[PDB]
């Protein structure tokens, strides 16, 4: 993503293909690597009642 | 009959209950007490099991056992073990203060009580375990034991039948669960008031491993009536199953809160607006009822305009007939925070023997601390019921049913007030 349209350009008719819609070394487009901490949900027996283990 | 209640003063068994007249001997004898108790004493066993079992006297304890087959129990030849009558006079419960009345101001009553129902079931001796908190009522007690001594009515050849019979009195030592009669059966032995597990019924293993019955103060007092006037004339009174008269203490919310005898199928209206005066702000300002003492799930006012106070008409109404004593709460009570005291009582006063009762009552305390603020969510509601029902049937003694029942009776009737007092916690303190 750094490379000159003259190079570009070449690239692109070399391989047939568009290659920088769809580079693969990655760039900026990726997640953050410090995420929010998350709260996660709880499964269906995680309750107060009607919760006896032999049902 | 169909219409119950205003019970005449000639059909009172417990003639001098207010202190209006000599409690002693020359008191007794002049009310009808120790009249012809030797052709009691000297028709047999059979003929008074007869009787009481005719009459349809069910125990007046709280569970309403039928006395009469209860004490045909006993009817057994004896196996070198001596037989023993044990009068329970305990009554901590909330609400229930009439055997204290007995006592008190018919001692001479409950003594040929325990005179005629001894020689019913063959007992050596009668122990009385009295509550240790009714020290005044036990010296009371025991002066009319001695009067009852002296002029030979028990002891050696009591009243001149050839039968020897003695009449002892326990103190308590402050322990609600030593009324439960395997405690008090414990209590007696000088050990920790814990109740045992039934069988053995005290019947084939009670005090001392004897035969024994415990049987209430009221149910004791009201057997030399029963064998005096007859059976019919006690089961002519209350519904069939429902029979006999009974003492009610009507206390709480009301103007006149009263110990008075009734008739047994007497309806709760009726005896709150003639005995107590009404409810405090008339009848309408009514909230709710605990019909029969604290173990008793409590009523609101539309189950309290038509029902009935005996022991099958408060099955019926999802609730118990108990000790029949009627705590009345008014409109402007916290029952959140009586139900609250209620369970605080049930674990302040619970042995700490098995499991479901010693966990569960201080876990129900700790979650009706939180309803009453308001500080649990509603699946807790829900929760609870399920201890309750995790207590309810899985104690030694019924003071785990006890102490389940009123968290059950305080749901099922204010469910919505509930959940009103912990959402109006979570919007005023999130
Ligand atoms: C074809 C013959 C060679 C022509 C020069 C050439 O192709 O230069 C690369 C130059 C850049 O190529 P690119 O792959 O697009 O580089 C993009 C990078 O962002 C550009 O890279 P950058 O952004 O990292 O820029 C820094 C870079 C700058 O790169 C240069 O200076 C390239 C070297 C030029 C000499 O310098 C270095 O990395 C230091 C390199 C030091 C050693 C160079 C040795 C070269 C051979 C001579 C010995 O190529 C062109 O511009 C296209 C070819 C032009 C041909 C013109 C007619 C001949
Ligand atoms: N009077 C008071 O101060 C208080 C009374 N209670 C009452 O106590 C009751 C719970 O006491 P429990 O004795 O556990 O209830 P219940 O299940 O046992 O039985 C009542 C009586 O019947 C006898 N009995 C029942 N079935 C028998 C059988 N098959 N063979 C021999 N005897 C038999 C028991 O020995 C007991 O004396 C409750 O209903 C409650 O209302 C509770 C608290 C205080
Ligand atoms: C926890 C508990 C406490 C009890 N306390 C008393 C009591 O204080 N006085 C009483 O007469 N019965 C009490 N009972 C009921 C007795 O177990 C028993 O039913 C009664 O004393 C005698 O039975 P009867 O009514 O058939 O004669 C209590 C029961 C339980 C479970
Ligand atoms: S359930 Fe409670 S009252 Fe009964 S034996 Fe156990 S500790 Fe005692």
């Amino acid at each position: 993503a750094s490379a000159t349209r003259l190079i570009q350009g070449l690239r692109n008719w070399a391989s047939g293909r568009d290659l920088q819609a769809k580079l693969q070394l990655r760039y900026q487009e990726i997640s953050k690597r410090t995420q929010p901490p998350p709260k996660l949900p709880v499964g269906p027996s995680h309750r107060l009642s009607n919760n006896y283990y032999c049902a | 009959k169909t219409s119950f209640g205003s019970l005449k003063d000639e059909d009172r068994i417990f003639t001098n209950l207010y202190g209006r007249h000599d409690w002693r001997l020359k008191g007794a004898q002049s009310r009808g007490d120790w009249y012809k108790t030797k052709e009691i004493l000297l028709k047999g066993p059979d003929w008074i099991l007869g009787e009481v079992k005719t009459s349809g006297l069910r125990g007046r304890g709280g569970a309403g056992f039928p006395t009469g087959l209860k004490w045909s129990f006993m009817n057994k030849p004896s196996d070198g073990r001596p037989k023993y009558l044990v009068v329970n006079a305990d009554e901590g419960e909330p609400g229930t203060c009439k055997d204290r009345e007995i006592i008190r101001h018919d001692p001479h009553k409950l003594v040929e009580g325990c005179l005629v129902g001894g020689r019913a079931m063959g007992a050596r001796a009668a122990y009385i375990y009295i509550r240790g908190e009714f020290y005044n009522e036990a010296s009371n007690l025991q002066v009319a034991i001695r009067e009852a001594y002296e002029a030979g009515l028990i002891g050696k050849n009591a009243c001149g039948s050839g039968y020897d019979f003695d009449v002892f009195v326990v103190r308590g030592a402050g322990a609600y669960i030593c009324g439960e009669e395997t405690a008090l059966i414990e209590s007696i032995e000088g050990k920790q008031g814990k109740p045992r597990l039934k069988p053995p019924f005290p019947a084939d293993v009670g005090v001392f491993g004897c035969p024994t019955t415990v049987a209430n103060v009221e149910t004791v007092a009201v057997s030399p009536t029963i064998c005096r006037r007859g059976g019919a004339w006690f089961a002519s009174f209350g519904r069939e199953r429902n029979s006999g008269t009974k003492l009610f203490n009507i206390s709480g919310h009301v103007n006149n809160p009263c110990t008075v005898e009734e008739e047994m199928s007497v309806p709760l209206k009726e005896l709150i607006e003639k005995h107590a005066g009404g409810v405090t702000g008339g009848w309408d300002n009514l909230l709710a009822v605990i019909p029969g003492g604290s173990s008793t799930p409590l009523i609101p006012k539309s189950v309290c305009e038509t029902v009935l106070m005996d022991f099958d008409a408060l099955i019926q109404a999802q609730t118990g007939l108990g000790t029949a004593a009627v705590i009345v709460m008014d409109r402007s009570t916290d029952i959140v925070k009586a139900i609250a005291r209620l369970i605080e009582f049930y674990k302040h006063e619970s042995c700490g023997q098995c499991t479901p009762c010693r966990e569960g009552v201080d876990w129900m305390n700790k979650v009706m601390a939180r309803f009453v603020r308001g500080d649990a969510r509603p699946a807790e509601i829900d929760s609870l019921w399920e201890i309750s029902k995790q207590i309810e049937g899985h104690t030694i003694c019924a003071l785990g049913d006890g102490a389940a029942w009123p968290v059950q009776g305080l749901i099922r009737h204010f469910r919505p007030e509930l959940e009103e007092r912990m959402q109006r916690f979570a919007q005023q303190h999130q």
